[PDB]
């Protein structure tokens, strides 16, 4: 092995940002690096556009006047046009047309009004870049010299509409031994039955038209040329509608940058509606994932190619993430982490307390983006009791004096062996005693009265179809609820500099993330970068991928490296790579499919990587996101709260990257300022106001306005706005479509006088219209 | 229902029998009533669902024609 690509699974979001590097962002290399930077700006700003026009502006000036004086007409627009070097961002008569109709302020303050009707308040894309490492193993990034260069290619494509409804994951009936990912109880006593699924657009007969509903585009650039490139496909494939997938660059230095599409989603007749969560006919997205190989050409002669499983990468585009900094409780790290681990060898696992310190601080953070973290949740509160008393330092003391206090904790958990809690039904059902979360089909029968607390965290899971089911509920995955189960016993290390940095949960957080920024693995960093923002359940089917991920199958190698710090586990590092079909878009089992139906049955077929269904695992383009919703809008929309009869706590799937409750700007600029503010509106209120009233009263105001968390599908127009609107449900899915780009984006921004108020200096923040 | 009374062409040929008091020629079981037999009989779909077929890519699917 000579040269290796970086990360093996790149991701890379929608967004109607461009694809322009000043205006767009970057998938995380380096796991909890900007969890409280408040510059953060993950919309497109009027200050980025106006730095961008004067960069266009940047001469200009001279030549204007040069005709200025020679007095427009349609070809003094066209060297006006040649010179600002926007006709990649907006179209060529868009631009000559606003000048036509009317002094360099006034050609300048025409085309910004022209970026800006496109771009201000634009969800900027999340691009990935892509690195070579030079192995022995990676040891350093490839440093072109002159006469060196790279040529990267990309070849993707979306099969969703090709593909099978999802109506759940099929490996809830799959039998196992488990994994550290999934119990074999659910399989077992059968929690949860996979259902069957039907083909997508099940009007397409026979597989070669089939394949017209299959969406694919590759490209390549190299490190002697940083022109970009677009991915554009069409749909359905060969009336027809252009789609463009991604695109990609590559610079000097060698470095793929791959951007996400649009966020485009369209049926091919406008009365085709997207009214299922998951399986809409008609309907195409602009979604896509693939296989990323590259070639190195020294320039004494020597080439190396990039293109076996081992050594070449895969790209997948997803929702965009409107909470980059809140981090979902279980990760897509963390499935993989869990797939190389037997269910009946947890009892080897080695505990440190930086193992168990992500669940309970990314639950914590939670609390900016779903009510019950912020306000229902016991274990949130303790927390905030601890750092009230800069005291968050006994939960890493593993001796006697403290397993109460662990133990009170682990207790409140859900058990990923959905045995606890339960009643069996004459032996063999496993009915829950606990809280069920009803069908919407109603039965006026008086619903049994639960008898065990609801553990946590409170959000749906796998098996949400099955009332009274365990698996309605999630539960953090094997691995990670042993390592919970041995910090409560007692059975974990940690190091006295953790405990000196342990007094409140932002402290040890700090640390933490500072243990990441100085790890010297920048390649397996940048591999757990890249999916450490990603859910990691439920699957139903999920955000950005589903269930096939984690199955340790679907690697063609999953491997412990070491620890992040030599005396810090903080989860790990890992070397992991995709199964690939090596063909790409040329695979004979590009268009396979198990004829009229999928079933479990063909998923146990797939296990053995001789048999003829093992194709399954071995991925060509478009196999990763086939599964999920199309369009992803449809899926995103309904992944919010699901309502019990109890009013509290409030369920909700997804609401790390897909938040539920969020605080809006509206209320920002009503805590963010102290009373001695020198400014004429302080809070909402007039200066006089806010200095006349007590203390006592404006903190307590503050407070209140803090505390005012709005649904975060009010934040646009999802049909329920005007007299008389349904709202409901069903707009929500077919609104999205069009609104998804205006919903609420959650950043971090400052307090920075918080006086007695108990706001925090960072407070997390969603920003829309 | 409608078809059967304006769109089946067995219904059809019997009423054509039955207006010449002839329907007992598909009583016959000789060689001279084989056509007639035949042509009602090729008619009915076969409860094999093997017919007007096309195998897709023998695995294998059977996709009506
Ligand atoms: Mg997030």
């Amino acid at each position: 092995c000579q040269y290796k690509i970086y990360p093996p699974l790149g991701i890379a979001r929608v967004g109607n940002g461009p694809a322009i590097k000043p205006l767009s962002l970057s998938t995380p290399e380096v796991p909890w690096a900007h969890l409280y930077d408040t510059n953060v700006q993950y919309l497109v700003t009027q200050q980025e556009l106006e730095q961008l026009l004067e960069e266009a502006f940047g001469n200009v000036i001279n030549e204007i006047s040069q005709i200025k004086t020679k007095l427009f007409k349609q070809e003094e627009i066209e060297t006006i046009t040649g010179l600002l070097g926007l006709s990649h961002l907006v179209p060529q008569q868009q631009l000559s047309r606003s000048l036509d109709n009317l002094i360099v302020q006034q050609i300048k303050g025409a085309l910004l009004k022209v970026l800006s009707d496109h771009y201000l308040h634009a969800v900027k894309k999340q691009a990935q870049n892509f690195y070579i490492y030079k192995c022995d193993n990676p040891v350093e990034k490839l440093k072109l010299t002159d006469g060196d260069k790279v040529t990267w290619r990309v070849e993707v494509a979306n099969k969703k509409s090709f593909w099978y409804d999802y109506n759940n994951a099929l490996d809830l009936s799959l039998h196992t031994q488990g994994s550290g990912n999934l119990s074999k109880n659910v399989s077992k006593h059968r929690l949860a039955p996979a259902m069957t699924a039907k083909r997508r657009n099940p009007n397409v007969i026979t597989n070669s038209l089939r394949k017209q509903l299959v969406i694919s585009s590759q490209g390549s650039v190299s490190s002697d040329n940083n022109t970009q490139v677009p991915l554009r496909g069409k749909f359905p494939a060969n009336e027809r509608h252009n789609v463009l997938q991604g695109s990609i660059e590559c610079d000097n230095e060698g470095v793929l940058r791959f951007y996400a599409g649009n966020g485009i989603s369209q049926a091919l007749s406008p009365s085709s509606l997207n009214t299922d969560f998951a399986d809409n006919s008609n309907w195409f997205d602009d979604i896509c994932d693939g296989r990323v190989t590259a070639v190195v050409e020294l320039k004494n002669g020597d080439t190396f190619e990039i293109q076996d499983e081992q050594s070449s990468a895969w790209v997948a585009t997803t929702p965009p993430d409107y909470a980059p900094q809140i981090e979902p409780i279980v990760t897509m790290y963390d499935m993989v982490s869990g797939a190389a681990l037997k269910e009946q060898d947890l009892d080897n696992l080695t505990t440190q307390f930086s193992d168990v310190f992500p669940i309970l601080y990314r639950l914590y953070r939670m609390q900016w983006v779903n009510q019950a973290d912020f306000t229902d949740n016991a274990v949130n509160t303790q927390i905030r009791e601890l750092n009230s008393e800069l005291g968050f330092a006994q939960l890493l003391d593993n001796s006697a004096s403290a397993k109460s206090l662990r133990e009170g904790i682990f207790n409140q958990f859900r058990n990923p062996l959905f045995d606890q809690d339960i009643d069996v039904d004459d032996p063999n059902e496993w009915v829950s005693n606990s809280r069920i979360i009803p069908s919407k089909d109603e039965t006026n029968i008086a619903a049994k009265p639960a008898t065990s607390s609801l553990k946590l965290p409170f959000y749906p899971n796998d098996g949400i179809d099955y009332p009274g089911s365990p698996v309605q509920w999630f539960a953090i995955p094997p691995f990670m609820y042993q390592h919970l189960q041995n910090w409560a016993a007692g059975d974990f290390s940690v190091t006295q500099v953790e405990k000196e940095s342990a007094n409140t949960i932002e402290e040890l957080g700090l640390f933490y993330s500072e243990q990441f920024k100085n790890s010297p693995n920048s390649a397996l960093l940048c591999a757990r970068g890249a999916l450490d923002a990603l859910y990691g359940g439920g699957f139903h089917p999920g955000v950005e991928l589903t269930w096939p991920m984690r199955h340790n199958l679907i690697y063609s190698q999953n491997d412990y490296v070491s620890s992040v710090t030599p005396e810090i586990n903080l989860l790990g590092l890992r070397e992991f790579r995709l199964k690939q079909d090596l063909q790409g878009l040329n695979s004979p089992n590009m268009y396979q499919d198990f004829g009229h139906v999928i079933a479990v049955d063909n998923v146990t077929a797939s296990i053995d990587p001789n048999s003829d269904a093992a194709w399954l695992w071995r991925s060509t383009p478009g196999d990763l996101t086939k599964w999920m919703g199309i369009p992803w809008q449809s899926d995103a929309a309904s992944c919010q709260a699901v309502y019990t009869p109890e009013d509290f706590p409030i369920p909700s799937w997804w609401a790390a990257n897909l938040p539920v409750h969020v605080l809006p700007l509206a209320r920002y600029n009503k805590f963010k300022d102290s009373q001695s503010a020198d400014l004429p509106e302080i809070n909402g209120m007039t200066h006089s106001i806010a200095q006349g009233m007590s203390e006592e009263t404006f903190e307590h105001l503050r407070l209140e306005q803090f505390s005012q968390r709005l649904d975060w599908l009010h934040t646009a127009d999802l049909g329920f706005v005007g007299y008389a609107a349904e709202g409901g449900y069903t707009n929500g899915l077919i609104q999205m479509v069009s609104q998804w780009k205006n919903m609420a984006m959650v950043m971090a921004r400052p307090v920075e006088n918080p006086g007695s108020s108990g706001i925090p200096n960072v407070v997390y923040v969603a920003y829309s219209q | 229902n409608q078809a059967d009374f304006t769109d089946n062409a067995v219904n059809t040929q019997i009423r054509e029998l039955n207006s010449e008091l002839g329907f007992a020629q598909l009583l016959d079981n000789s060689a001279s009533a084989k056509s007639l037999r035949e042509g009602i009989f090729n008619q009915f779909r076969n409860p094999l669902f093997d017919q007007d077929i096309d195998v897709d890519d023998p695995s294998n699917e059977w996709v009506s024609n």
